């Protein structure tokens, strides 16, 4: 930004969760045709509101 | 020898004061644009509002 101050100049993360990607668990099971995810191919997941779908 | 109006008393003379200069800005001046884009300035600083309040169109 041109249009702060100071000098000192912060720069937040993109995105949360550094604390995390270092204990990654894999869950493995099965799943039924409603959902769009690839079979046999491990997935990120996010969060819980999408798990459905 | 004043030319002469008229008033609750008979037929006095007028004239005119000088102008001072004060006299509060009246309803006419009050106007949306003028004061919403002044609003804007009750909020604090920081490199969280200067950029929002630098863009702010009306």
């Amino acid at each position: 930004d041109a249009l702060s101050d100071g000098f000192v100049r912060l720069c937040i993360d993109p995105s949360l969760n550094f604390f995390g990607e270092g204990c990654k668990i894999l869950v493995e099971g099965q799943m039924t045709d409603d959902g769009s995810a690839t079979p046999d191919a491990v997935t990120c997941v996010t969060s819980e509101l999408d798990i459905i779908e | 020898m004043n030319v002469l109006i008229p008033g609750i008393d008979g037929m006095v003379s007028a004239g005119t004061l000088e102008y001072t200069g004060c006299c509060p800005p009246s309803f006419a001046d009050v106007d949306e644009c003028t004061l919403a884009t002044a609003f804007v300035g009750l909020l604090p600083s920081g490199p969280l509002w200067d950029r929002p309040k630098y863009e702010a169109i009306t």
